[PDB]
This record gives C-alpha cells, structure tokens and sequence, in this order.
C-alpha cells in the first residue's frame, strides 16, 4: 500500500524507538509478541499465521543498548538481523565513527535496509534518528545518508534529530561533532526536524507537572509527534497530507530546510479537568514560545510556511477561524513573500493513551511543524562555541589520529558560514 | 583625646539618598546574530 | 565484551588490588572460592570484563601479580580472597627490592620482564576483545616506580591501540616514608608522560585527611585507605559492566577530558562518605552528591583546585535518578564559580549516569577532573630534586647500577617543561 | 516513574543505616569501614592486665 | 454572552475576592466544588462536564494568602493556573514591587489574563482591586495597568481601591506609595472607586451591630456593592445599566474620575423589625455623611453627577418621587452645569444573604456611586503627610536602592498638585 | 520558602540559642529525637523556614554553633535537646577564649573563619531560597564580640542582599562580669554599624528587673532570663511560619522602622507577663496588652524611652482578634502621648496581626521600637572607655596581638558620631 522505513542510530535514536514501537503496537492492537488477542501494513509485515514484524533497523556501534531489547520483552517482536550491534563505540569522536569504525559495519547495515525495502511495495520515505553530539549519531549517521542518496535517489529522506542544547551539555567535544555532521546533512537530507532536550525538560516540568523528568518521559512526547505525523497515511480523515507534501510546502529553498516542531495540548489529568481544550485554545497554545520544542524565541526572527495537523473531532469551520485568528496576532511575524503561509491537515483518530502515561485523555490534539529564521540564532550560538576551541586547537589530535584530515575543519566552518549567510539573506527585506 | 568635628549629618543624608547604589544590576544581552563575523570567514583561520 | 587486563606491581599496588577484588566480588556476588551464588541476573551479563570462567562454574580474575621479592606475595596468598587468583599468574624474583629506581628498571627488571610479558600475553590473547590495560603502582618506591614504567613501555610497543590507564600514588608533601623519593619520581615522570593515556594521582596525606574530617575514623589502618581508592576504580569501569541511561567508557573519558597529548594527569574523588552516626541527619539527594563532589576537601590528591583553574571535569552517577536533575546541577556548579573554569572551553563539565548502584546505597557518584593545580605537586618534587642533586648525595647508589647523570638532567628538563605547559594554558 | 517525581520521596524511602550495622550495607557500599575500632576499650583493659601479670 | 474579568492584587485584593466569589456562587446556586445540587456565563465558564469555573485571577508576591485558598474548601472551584503567587513580597516598597521584583512575574501573569479573555466572547470590561499602601497593591498594580492599557486599549477597565484612612494607618511609608501609584492610575484607568477602612469600621459598628469586627465583615460589605453593580448585566430589570454607561455618565473630565460609594439600608436586622424601609427611607439614608464609605463629608464640597442603583421591589413611580425630594433638600449641593445630575437603574432581584451573615434579608435596597469635590479633602491630607517626610528625605534610600530614580518623587508630587487645582477649578462656577 | 540560617556565637549565644530551639520545637511539635509527633496540620505548612529533613522523617534545624573553647558545647550537647543538631555543624577551637577582642579577631578568628564559612555555605545553599541570617551574641565578651564581627563582614561580602539580623546583649552599667568591657564594646560597634541591617539591644539588668517586678520570681536563673529573650525571637519570625490577617516579615520591618541607613538599633518588649497572683485579676483584653508593651518597665533594654523621643514603633499581635480594636489602640496611644513622638513623621506606629498564638497563651504581643534614648547607653560605655584610655590601662594585652593603637581612636570617633547623629534628628 504505502510504507515508511524507520532507522535508529546511536543510544538517543534506539531509546526513543523503544518508546515509539510501544505506542504503535498499542495503538493498532498488537501484543508485544506480535500477535493479536487495518493500517498494520504501513508499519508492519505479516509473516503469516497471526504474527507481525515491525519495519525497523536498530544500529549502534556498542552492544549495551541493543542487548537491552534482545533481553527485553520485545525480543520476539523484531527480526534478529534487524538488531545490529558493533563491538566498541565511537567514543564521541566523529572521525572514529566515520572512517575507522563506521566503515566496518556500513555494508552490513545497507544490505538489511535494502532487503527490508524489497518487501515494501509502495514505500514513500525514511525516518532516521540522530543525536548531534554523539560520535555514532554524527559520524555513522553522515556515512549512512551519503550511501542512501545514491542507493535510493529521489526518495524523501526525513530525519528526527536532537539539537544540541544552548546551555545543557553532556559532551565537551559536542560543538566539533555537530558542525562536521551538518555539512553532510545539508546536501543529502530532504528535511531534518529539530528538537532539543533543554526545551523538552522545561515543557515536561511546566505544562506537565513532572518536576524531575528522565529520558523515558521525553521519549513518549517525541513518539506522539511521529504518531501524529504518520497518522495521515494510516487512519481516515478529511485532509490527507502525504510525505511528499511536507517537502514542497515547508521549505522554500534547498538549504533552509530545517523546521521546528510543536504539539498541543500537553496537560496533566488534573489540569484538563478545568479546561475544555477546543479548537481555538489548542491553536493558540502552539504559537507561545513556551511550547516550542527547540529553545529559541520565534520573536527573534520571522515565520515562513507552517504545516498544521489535527487529530480528533475537529470541524473545518473552526480550523479556518483559528488560523484566521492566528493571522491577527501582531506578535507573530510572517514574511511577505509567503502570504499563503499555511497548509492544514485533519484526521479522525484521537491520541493514544499509554497505560501509566503522563498525559490526560484529550479529545482533539494538534501538531505543528513550522520553519522559521529564529534558528539562525542557534547556529550562531554553535558557531561561536566551535571558534573558541579551534582558535587554540583544543581537540584536533583526537580527530587527526583516527584518519581525519585537518583541512576539513575550516571547510566545515566555511559551509556553516554560507548557511548562516543564507538565513539573513532569506530573512532580509523583500 | 581628639574630639570629633561637628558635621551636619542631615544635610549629608539629604544629599546621599539620591546617590544610593542600585542593588540588582541590569543585563541587556546581545544576540548571536549580532556577531561581528556573521556570514563571513573568521580571521583566525589563516593563522591556524 | 570489553575485557580489561589488570596488573599489580610492588607492595603498594598489590595490597590495594587485593582489597580491590573484594569490592568487585561483593558487587557481582562471587565467592572467595570462585563460586557464583549471587542474587541478580544482571551480575552475569558482563562479568566477562574482569573474570575468566574455569570449567565447573569457577570464576578466575584477569590478574597479573608482580614483585621483586616474594614477601608481599605470601601475604596475599594467605588473604581471605587468596584462593581466587590463578597460581601461575604469580610472577616474582628472588632478590631484595633495593628501593632503587635504576636497580628495578635495569638490573632485575630485564630478567623478570620477559616472563611477565608472556604471562600478560596469555590473558590478553585469551579473550574475544581487549579495550585497555589496568596498572596499580606507586611512584616513590623502587619496584613499582621503575618496573611499572618498564612494563608500560613494552605494553605500548605491543598494543598501540589499547588504552593504558594507570593508577599512581604520589609521595606526601609533609611526611613521607622514603629517603630517596625525589630521584624516583622525577625519573618515572618521563616515561609516564609519553606512554600512558590516563594517569590518576592519589596522595596518602589526603586519604588520612578524608578519614578524619568526614569518616571520623579513630584508627584508620591501611585497609580503610585502600577501601577509598578501590571505590574509584570500581566507579570508572562500571559503565562497561552495567546498563544505564547514558554510557561513558574509558575512551569517551579520554576524548572529553584530554585537550592536548601531554595534559592528561587527573585528580579523583568519590561521594557520598558516611560520617558514621552523623549521616542519620543527612538527606542524600542528587544535589547533595554534587556538593561533596566539587567540595575541595573530598579530592584524594593534595593539590588545591582553587589555587588553579579547571580545564575539564567529569562526574558519574549510579542508581535511578532524574536525568534533568543531573544536567541542571552541572550547569549550576559551572555558572556559580566562573573564575575556576577557562573561557575558551565552553561546557567544562561532562556527566554520566548508570543504573545499578553499589549494594545498599540508593545512589553514589565518582568525580574525575583535570586542573592546572598539578603545578603545585610537580614544583614540590622538582625543588627537592634540585637541592639533593646539587650536593650529589645519594647519586652514588644509582651510578653503580648503570645510570648516567644525563638521565637526571633529561628527567628534570622534561618535568619542568610539563610545568610551563600548564602555566601557559592558564592564559 | 512516580518514585523519582514524588515530593514525599524523602519521607517514604528508608534511611541508609539501622542500629548496629545493616545487613544490606555490603562492602561495596563504602560505608562499612574498619577504622572505627569499637573494641578498643576491651583490648586496652586486656593488655594492661597482661602487663599486670608480667609485672 | 457578556463577560467581566476580575483581577485581584495583594492581601486585600485576594481575600476581598474570596468574599466576593462566595457571594456569587451562593447567589447563582453553584456548590463550592463547581457542581449544582442563567447568568452563569457572565462570571463563569462551562467545561466538558457539569462543572463551572470562575473568570478570576489571584495575584500576590507572597504565598501565604493564596495558599489559604489552595488548601481551603474552594480549592476545587478555581483553576490551578488562576492562583499566582510570588516568592518574596515587596515589603511595602513601591520600587521593589515595580522594577526589581515586579518584572520577575509580570509577563507570566499577562499570559494568563489574556488567555482567559479568549474564552470571553462578549468581554466588556475588567475589575481590578487594590490597597494603596501595599507594595504589591500599588507597585505591581501600576505595572499591570500600564501593560493592560496597550494590550486591550478601548475596553473599560474599572477599579475598586481602598484609600488610606485619614488617621488609621498600618504603614509608615504609606503616603509614599499612594502618590507614586496615583500617577500611573490617573492616565490609564477608565474609572476607579474609593472606599476606606476607617469609614467601614464606623459603619459596621453603628449601622450593623458588631462590637468587634474583622476584615471578614468589611470584605462582605464590599461584595454587596459589586453584586449590585453587576446585577444589571445578569438579572432582569426595568432600567439596565451597562459598564460603559458608568464610564460616560459619572466622570465629567478625564482626571476627575474618582467617585465615592454608598449603600442603604445597612441594618442589623433586629432593628429591621421596627421599620418597613420604603423607597423614600432608603433614598434619604444614602445622602447622610455617616453612610459614606469614604470618611469625607460632602458638605465641605459639591456634587457632580450621581448614579443610583435600586434592587428588589422598587417600582419606577416611587423612584421619581424620592429623587425629586432629595433635590429639594438644601443640605445637598450640585454644581450649576449639572442640572440633570442623576442616572437611575432598577433591578428586580433582591440581595442574597450568606450563612454566618451580618446583614438582613430585606426586600429592597439601593446602591449609590457619586462624584463629589469633597474628595479634594483626602488629597490634601495625603499630600501634606508626603511633604513632611520628603522634606528631610525620610525613606528615599530604600526606594532608590530598588531601581527607583529620585526624579520620579517630585514629578509624581507635581501631578497631584495639578490634580489638587484640577478639583479647585472644577469646583468653581460661572 | 524563606529559609533562615541561625548562627550562635560564644557562651551567651550557645546558651540562648539552645533554649531558643526548645521553644520552637514545642511550638511546632517536634519530639527531641527529631521526629514529628504534633497535633495540627498548620505546623507542617512552613517548617521549611528553620528545618531540613533527613531521609527517614527526621528534621534537623539550620543551626551553626561557634565558640573558641569546647567547654560550652559539651554542656549544650548534654542538654535534653542536644541530639537535635547536626554533629558536623559544631565548630570549635582548641584554645582558651582569653576574653580578648583582638585575640578573637586576629589570632584565633582567622584560623576558624575559613572553616566556619564553608559550614555556613552548606546550609545557605541547601535551600530553595534564603531571606536572611540570624546572629545571637553578646558584646562584652571576647569570642562573641570578636569573631562575631569578623564573620559579620564575610557574610556581608558574599551575600549582600540578604538580611543580617543580629541580637546583641549590651554590657550592664552597675555590675558586670568583665573588667575590659569598654574596650570590647567600643571596637565591636564599628563593625555592627556598617555591616548589620538590624540590631536589637538587650541589657541583663532590665531582664532581672522584669523578673523581680512582674514575674515575682524569688530565685531567677539564666534559664528564666533567656526564656524571655526567646519569646521575642519567636515572635518576629511568626509571620513567616503561620498565616495571618496582615503579614509583616523581616524586610517589611526594616523598610518601615529604618529611616536612615545608620539608625537601625532597636529596643524590644513582650506582653503579657503576669505575676502568679495577678492572673486571677487580669482579664485578658486587647487594651491590656497595649498598656504593657508601651510601659517603660517592660522594656528589655535599660534605656528609658521617656528621656528620649520615638522615631518609629512597631507592634505584632498573635491570636484570633479584632482588626478594629488593634488599629484603634495604635491611634489612641499615639495621640495620648504626643510629647514623645517626632513631628516630621506621622503614623509612627506600625501594626500587624498573626493567627496562631504561642503555646499556653490565648493572646500575645511583641514590640519593637526605635528611639533616641540609645544615647544613654553609648554615653555610658564611652565615658568608661575614655578614662581607661586616657592613661594606658590593660591596653598592652591588645597591642601584643597585632592591634594598632589608632584602631581605638577610630573606634571612638565612629561611635561618638553615631551619638551625635541621634542628637541632631531629635530636633
Ligand atoms: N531525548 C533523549 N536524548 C538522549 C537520550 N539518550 C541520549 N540522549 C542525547 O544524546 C546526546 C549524545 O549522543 P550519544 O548519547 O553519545 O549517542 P551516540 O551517537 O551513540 O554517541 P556514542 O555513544 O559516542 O556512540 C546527548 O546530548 C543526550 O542529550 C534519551 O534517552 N532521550
Ligand atoms: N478592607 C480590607 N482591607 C484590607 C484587607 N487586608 C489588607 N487591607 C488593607 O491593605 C492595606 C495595605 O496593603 P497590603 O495589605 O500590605 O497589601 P499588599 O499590596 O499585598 O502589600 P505587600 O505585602 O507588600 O505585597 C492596609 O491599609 C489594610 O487596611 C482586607 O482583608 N479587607
Ligand atoms: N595506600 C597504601 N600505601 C602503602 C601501603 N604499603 C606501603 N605503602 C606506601 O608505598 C610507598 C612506597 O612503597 P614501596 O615499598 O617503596 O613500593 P616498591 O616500589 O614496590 O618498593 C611508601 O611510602 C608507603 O607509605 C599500603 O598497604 N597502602
Ligand atoms: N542573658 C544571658 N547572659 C549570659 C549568659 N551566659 C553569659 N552571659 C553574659 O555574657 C557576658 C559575656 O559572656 P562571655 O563569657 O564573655 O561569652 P564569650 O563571648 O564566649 O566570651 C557575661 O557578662 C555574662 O553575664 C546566659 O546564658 N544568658
Ligand atoms: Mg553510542
Ligand atoms: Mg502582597
């Protein structure tokens, strides 16, 4: 029918994927084994009898995270070939995960993803997960996109990546790894979405009253966006949005593709008791800087085209009125070569409520994908961090030792400079 | 012992109160878009 | 499958390692007789890191024990966990230690080195994978200081890729137990700087100070001191053995913490430490763990961080905790004390979390840092080396073993260059 | 994940030490130490009575 | 329908408010939990349940007063978002509540009031409460009005404040805060009402029969006046008065807006055994200086336009005779250029009594709002007290240290002097 | 969440503070073992102001005890409520007090200063918020006056915004326990004027006078006298701990009562104090409290208000009571005695009401006032200081510690100017 392939790279990818496939199996009604006690085929293959197998490939250069699943409850769910593990991790070193370690396992990875695609008669895109600071997320992720571009060409390659936070940081060499990977992403990726832990932490504490979140809580929120993103191909509605529609509607140019995400409503059970949460309220909550999953103020820049997705008993009359209201906010700035400004989407399947969840049952929910020039702030933040280290050659010896050539460091600095120029040039006056 | 000099403390207090230093300092923080090398090659690369 | 080879050299290294295996065997649940009788399946996941299995359910550690005289060897043999070790792994000479660096490196070291390396080769080639080597030795002695560096050069020659992590004990600043330490330490530094990837320095005097200030110990024997050190050894490699939310192994630690090839000497610490009786008054939470970690008194090396500046720092967390709580605390401690961190390196604090804490504790943490305060320690030994060397004095005992006076001049020159390098990057 | 989030966390979670020397506080915990010789008094009395017999 | 939003500031505003809302919920027939055992839309909103929610926001810079509601019986009625509490109060310092501590929470509150106005389809005005002597009441109230003026603009912002008493005082720095606040109030407020505690003590002991009152009894009397003011929008009547009508009829100029309050009959009801309390009786009782809620005698000044509000059994025939009689009274003056002088309204619903009550269940009552030049007496006292302290600069160092500049002290002192002659020129006739 | 850190200095500080925690623990209902066994939910509302909790439901006060000799604390620890305090907050030296201000300031103060500050840093940075510190000490001694002022400067430098409220006991005029008191008090004032925000003056003679006049105690001990002081400390912070009709915390008091930065010394008084036989005659009414608070005999400082004029006055009331009745009394007492009030400040009486009364009482009140009568107390010790200084008296003891003779001249000049400052504003 219509299909999409999910690939998880590094700890931050596979750990999110564990929560995602929990939500998807529960939504469709498939037990963790893969049997039953529809849209199954867009995510799963039916091996026969009554068993289902997901379309996922788990990859990391160290076996600890994958062996958790292999020993976990879901071990029978997956194909053992899908679960791919290396021997020793990349040690947060881009050169180590791209030149030395990455190339030993890349061809094994490409066979299984290509073998998985043969069974997919009507495949229409890929979903790939990174963390920018990781060696495997960046070093191995770059090598994977480069090969898939020639392997599959004009197939939409969508990415869901964790953006390095402004102040929260767990890797010291983190700015070095992001810039080198950014060069490979910018040419090959069709569109790559941004989320960051720092904003999700604050959102998980304010809107949801979870004072002290873990990585587990944040993975469920990301799972709901992908569920809402892919729900148009699965369940019935009134305005269907395919993957290819995202590629044309969101990005005006080739190098300005990076969007940001938002979701509404996110509310605890004891707050939703007092709130109706109709169409007007959920539309307004999206555009507050508090709800953005990337910690950048939209008021710093301007907005180009946005895409909105609704899941619930939503009537088209209310959708047009809410966006009409959104255009009346003078605190929201749009660019005048984007007077259209919007694409809408409506679907009837409500959000899925995982048992023991942190989310209240809401009857309609809206997801927002928006592209803005506010993220030019974030690149200038990351660019400055790189300069201080490289002025004194702070960590070059580790990279050079693992096959990396030093000449790529200024070239990667050059490409980011052009990307920074492209934003102010786009955001410039008509 | 040397006696203190007579001083009109009310006049000095009258003058001093406008001069009281503020407790909390202000902070207008520059945005990184304002960087002097925005969209252009940093100068330190040639030395590197 | 990230096996680690352990080597014990000298009296100081051997007895610390003997206590070190008690800590691990308790944590995994391995009997002194090498039997497993534990309580959790998670202990058997990656026991392969430190142990080999003998047919019959008997587990034998990857330990190689080295000495020049069998005096300390028999003490370990009669120990509580003496039966654990592999009997053929005991390698020893038949001559007095001499407490002479030249004698240990040149006279007896050459004869013992050829046997020691092949015993290492037995264990290093026996396993499916090998990440790095683990050495415990002191720097003021004659066997560990000399033979340890000799073996370190050979291990570098044969295994260039592997991480050569070593743990060293530094002679005390006020009172120390050897007349000729400045010669031994200055000679040893030249080898350690160029050969070892990671070196951890621990001082005896800080260990006594930790015992009385925090632990209140009335009569702290060497067992309590060896207890403190082995916890840090257990904390570092725990990321290999047990799962967690964010894994961080040795090579991650080396890449993050070491900005330049020669600035890789580290200070260590551990938290929490029970003031016995008092901690009924203490509430242990994640912020409280951070307070002890970055408190200057809990550092195990007698170099004050406040008199220098930090370059990199890293902390591990063990137990179930909030991930946001850890990440906020690193931001909090870094922002409140900006004077002690360098500007040209943003986000100077690395973090890590692991799920399985040591038995009984809800949470525990380990701190590893790199700072310019090490210039205090190297100035100490250089100054003593200088005024001994001018009078010549005990050089008479090193000349008759085949060591040239130019080696003293080269050793000081390399040591002083290390000092200036730490000075320059302070700017 | 309620245990980490809840504010009665300090109330409910059992404390780290109980009377003499808890059976769940193993050696790896690093809280059982040997330097507190609570047998010092008895050893001291025995040693002098050993000295008294010698004298 | 038509909506009014209530904002409460400080200890006075919050704990006056819970007195007001216990009145309205009992009046409409809503249990404290929001369930039931009409005009609900004017003050409440309905959710996806049989549950209601007030249109109110409680604001204070210290948590003690608000937390009493949070643990009280009424905790289930309010939305958790509506109750906003700071960390440390302003310590009766206007500068601390305006610049340093006020700006720490201003934007958090402004989102919540704006969000509530979205649910108000027919919003027509706001209600805001102050106590002048408090730091939060004057300092943060000024910052709130300045922002609200540009946010909404042409909407009627009505205020209900407690003027510092002529002799009773609880703060030594009290004159400083009132004058600085008066500057911000005068330009932005559409219309604000004066009452003072000293008159409310005297009325509650003389008319009502209580030996020893508390703030609880005074807070209930204030609620009755607001109840009568808002009864026109809620229940039926032969002559309705909207909020916008009060703005135009009462104030002759921009800067002379400040009216005073009165109410009749206020009676300890054993005294109500003796009398029938006809329309003429209650109309006469309004104009005695003893019944004024502000302790200034109108006989020193003159009357401009007055507004009369009748509730209950009153009939339009009897009103006309009564007001005609009060015009014949030669103890009451009116300025020459206001021959009309009156605005009348009649509503059918009599007042509502409360358990543990203080008042009677009488069948008819009347409420008054009058603008008089006698208020110029109060300004002279406050100005005189301000000059005594300021000549020797008795408390300036506290204000300047908390972000205040000294030049604001005389400039705020100049405008009140202009207001003092504003009242003197208007008091003249030609 | 307005946490307060409590610091006790000297023999006077430790004895007063130990009795202070007996008062609060009973009020909130904390068993001396440290566990809650109370009777009302309102007690657990805002216990965070003074107590931290340890894992296991045990509450520990935010107390730091400071002395130069360990004699006093072992007496305090052996007291009934000694187990409550954290063992590691006890900071002491191993040297005699010496009854010397210079010795306390320079010789022994510097050694203990660094250790004490980090103990403060633990408690100051362990809470979500911090409003101010609280110091209890005497001025006639050497440890409370000497090290107390040195710690006062360091607290101001690190934490400028926070309120450094101090409670002081002034040496008595008739019979006093130390010869060299004029030296210690004169030097101490210079530090208190510039650093501390609020100062309360307590004289031992007035405490004796109140005990024999009102309470008719035939043999009062230091327990009786210290109990009276503890009530005022409990009363002032009661607005933070319990709800009320009109709140007034520490920062409100400083804003209202202090017109100029250097005039912040205060006198305190507490009502109702009732004799054993007068209780059957005294009908407890709000006017009855007003008579006691403004009665001159109830002043706890031996400086007569009638000899001076009032600048500001403040009264707190505890219990469920009428707001009209309290406000009317403030106006009545102000208008009846206008000869003792300044013209250029009207409404000199500030008022507040609190809901929950102290244990055993239905209604209670607290008074804090600021007046020019302090010129009596400073003139007294200035007169004694001058004669002891005109000839060089015991002075050589101070010079042999490091103190320069010009510091005495600076100490008097600063103190004398504060006397003149109150003289001018009386006009
Ligand atoms: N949201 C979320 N982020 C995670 C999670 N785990 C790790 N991360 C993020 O991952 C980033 C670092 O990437 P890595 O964890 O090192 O992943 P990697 O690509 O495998 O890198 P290596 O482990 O060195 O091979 C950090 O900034 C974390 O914020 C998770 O469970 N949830
Ligand atoms: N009528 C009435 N007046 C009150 C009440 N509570 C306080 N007041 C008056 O409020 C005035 C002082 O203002 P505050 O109570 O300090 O209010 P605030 O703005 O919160 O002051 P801050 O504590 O600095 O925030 C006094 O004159 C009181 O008479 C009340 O419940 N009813
Ligand atoms: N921590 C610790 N240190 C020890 C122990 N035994 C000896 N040392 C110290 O180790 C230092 C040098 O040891 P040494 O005997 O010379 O080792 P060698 O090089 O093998 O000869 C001495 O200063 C001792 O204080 C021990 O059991 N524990
Ligand atoms: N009110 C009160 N005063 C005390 C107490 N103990 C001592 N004092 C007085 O404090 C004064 C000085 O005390 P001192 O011994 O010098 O304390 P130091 O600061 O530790 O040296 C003496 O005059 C005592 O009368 C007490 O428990 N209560
Ligand atoms: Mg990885
Ligand atoms: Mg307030």
């Amino acid at each position: 029918m219509r299909e999409v392939i999910s690939i998880h790279v590094g700890q931050a990818g596979v750990q999110i994927g564990n929560g995602c496939w929990e939500l998807y199996c529960l939504e469709h009604g498939i037990q963790p084994d893969g049997q039953l006690p529809d849209a199954f085929n867009t995510f799963f293959s039916e091996t026969g009898a009554g068993k289902h197998v997901p379309r996922a490939v788990f990859v990391d250069l160290e076996p600890t995270v994958v062996d958790e699943v292999r020993t976990g409850t879901y071990r029978q769910l997956f194909h053992p070939e899908q679960l791919i593990s290396g021997k020793e991790d990349a040690a947060n070193n881009y050169a180590r995960g791209h030149y030395t370690v990455g190339k030993e396992i890349i061809d094994l990875t490409l066979d299984r993803i290509r073998k998985l695609a043969d069974q997919c008669t009507g495949l229409q895109g890929f979903l790939i997960f990174h963390s920018f600071g990781g060696g495997t997320g960046a070093g191995f992720g770059s090598l994977l996109l480069e090969r898939l571009s020639v392997d599959y060409g004009k197939k939409s390659k969508l990415e869901f990546t964790v953006y390095p936070s402004p102040q929260v940081s767990t890797a010291i060499v983190e700015p070095y790894n992001s810039i080198l990977a950014t060069h490979s992403m910018i040419d090959h990726s069709d569109c790559a979405f941004m989320v960051d832990n720092e904003a999700l932490y604050d959102l998980c504490r304010r809107a949801l009253d979870i004072e002290r979140p873990t990585y587990t809580n944040l993975n469920r929120l990301i799972g709901q966006v992908v569920s809402s993103l892919t729900a148009s191909l699965r369940f019935d509605g009134a305005l269907n949005v395919d993957f290819t529609e995202f590629q044309t509607n969101l990005v005006p140019y080739a190098r300005i593709h990076f969007p940001i995400c938002s979701y509404a409503p996110v509310i605890s059970a004891e707050k939703a008791y007092h709130e109706q949460l109709s169409v007007a309220e959920i539309t307004n909550s999206l555009f507050e800087p508090a709800n953005m999953m990337v910690k950048c103020d939209p008021r710093h820049g301007k907005y180009m085209a946005c895409t909105l997705l609704y899941r619930g008993d939503v009537v088209p009359k209310d959708v047009s009125a809410a966006v009409a209201t959104i255009k009346t906010k003078r605190t929201i700035q749009f660019v005048d070569w984007c007077p259209t400004g919007f694409k809408m989407g409506i679907n009837y399947q409500p959000p899925t409520v995982v048992p023991g969840g942190d989310l209240a049952k809401v009857q309609r929910a809206v997801c927002m994908l928006a592209n803005t020039t506010a993220i030019a702030e974030a690149w200038s933040r990351l660019d400055h961090k790189f300069d201080l280290m490289y002025a004194k050659r702070a960590f070059v010896h580790w990279y050079v030792g693992e096959g990396m050539e030093e000449a790529e460091f200024p070239e990667a600095r050059e490409d980011l400079a052009l990307l920074e120029k492209d934003y102010d040039e786009v955001a410039a006056e008509s | 012992m040397k006696s203190p000099t007579k001083h009109n403390y009310i006049l000095e207090n009258w003058k001093q109160a406008p001069k009281t230093k503020k407790l909390h300092p202000e902070k207008p923080e520059t945005w990184y878009t304002d960087k002097p090398e925005y969209g252009q090659v940093p100068a330190y690369l040639d030395r590197v | 499958v990230r096996e680690i080879v352990h080597i014990q050299a000298g009296q100081c290294g051997n007895q610390i390692g003997a206590k070190f295996w008690e800590v691990i065997s308790d944590e995994h649940g391995i009997d002194p007789t090498g039997s497993y009788h534990g309580d959790s399946d998670l202990q058997l996941e990656r026991i392969n890191v430190y142990y080999n299995e003998a047919t019959g359910g008997k587990y034998v550690p990857r330990a190689i024990l080295v000495d020049l005289e069998p005096g300390t060897m028999d003490s370990v043999r009669a120990g509580q966990f003496g039966q654990l070790f592999r009997p053929d792994n005991f390698v020893f000479g038949q001559s007095g230690a001499g407490n002479n660096w030249a004698k240990g490196y040149y006279t007896e070291g050459q004869e013992l080195c050829e046997s020691i390396l092949d015993v290492i080769r037995k264990e290093a080639e026996s396993c499916d994978c090998l990440q790095g080597f683990q050495l415990v030795h002191s720097l003021g002695g004659g066997t560990g200081a000399g033979l340890g560096t000799l073996l370190l050069n050979k291990l570098r020659e044969e295994y260039p890729d592997r991480i050569l992590s070593t743990y060293s004990i530094v002679p005390s600043p006020k009172v120390s137990d050897t007349v000729v330490e400045p010669y031994n330490c200055t000679l040893s530094v030249h080898q350690l700087v160029e050969s070892a990837d990671e070196v951890f320095c621990i001082d005896n005097e800080a260990l006594y100070d930790i015992c009385f200030r925090t632990l209140k110990l009335t009569t702290p024997t060497y067992g309590d001191l060896n207890h403190l050190v082995s916890m840090v050894m257990s904390g570092t490699t725990c990321a290999l053995r047990f799962p967690g939310q964010l894994n961080s192994d040795l090579r991650k630690l080396a890449v993050n913490l070491v900005p330049f090839p020669r600035l890789h000497f580290f200070i260590v610490g551990f938290a929490p430490l029970t003031s016995r009786g008092s901690q009924q008054y203490r509430a242990l939470t994640v912020p409280e763990l951070t307070s002890q970690l970055f408190d200057n008194k809990n550092m195990m090396a007698a170099c004050d961080p406040r008199r220098g500046v930090y370059l990199t720092a890293s902390a591990h967390f063990r137990g179930r905790m909030s991930s946001k709580e850890v990440d906020e605390q690193m931001l909090n401690i870094q922002a409140r004390n900006t004077s002690y961190f360098v500007e040209w390196i943003p986000s100077n604090v690395k973090s890590a979390i692991c799920d399985i804490p040591p038995r009984g504790l809800k949470m525990a943490a380990t701190f590893i840092g790199n700072t310019t305060a090490f210039r205090e320690l190297f100035t100490r030994v250089d100054s003593q080396f200088q005024k001994m060397y001018a009078r010549r004095a005990f050089i008479h005992w090193y000349v008759n073993e085949g060591l040239e006076t130019v080696e003293f001049d080269e050793a000081r020159s390399n040591m002083t260059d290390l000092i200036q390098e730490y000075e320059m990057y302070e700017t | 994940e309620y245990d980490l989030n809840r504010k009665d966390y300090i109330k409910v979670q059992p404390q780290m030490r109980i009377t003499d020397n808890d059976p769940w506080l193993s050696v790896s915990s690093g809280l059982k130490f040997d330097g507190e010789d609570l047998t010092a008094e008895e050893r001291l009395k025995a040693q002098k009575e050993q000295r008294e017999r010698w004298g």
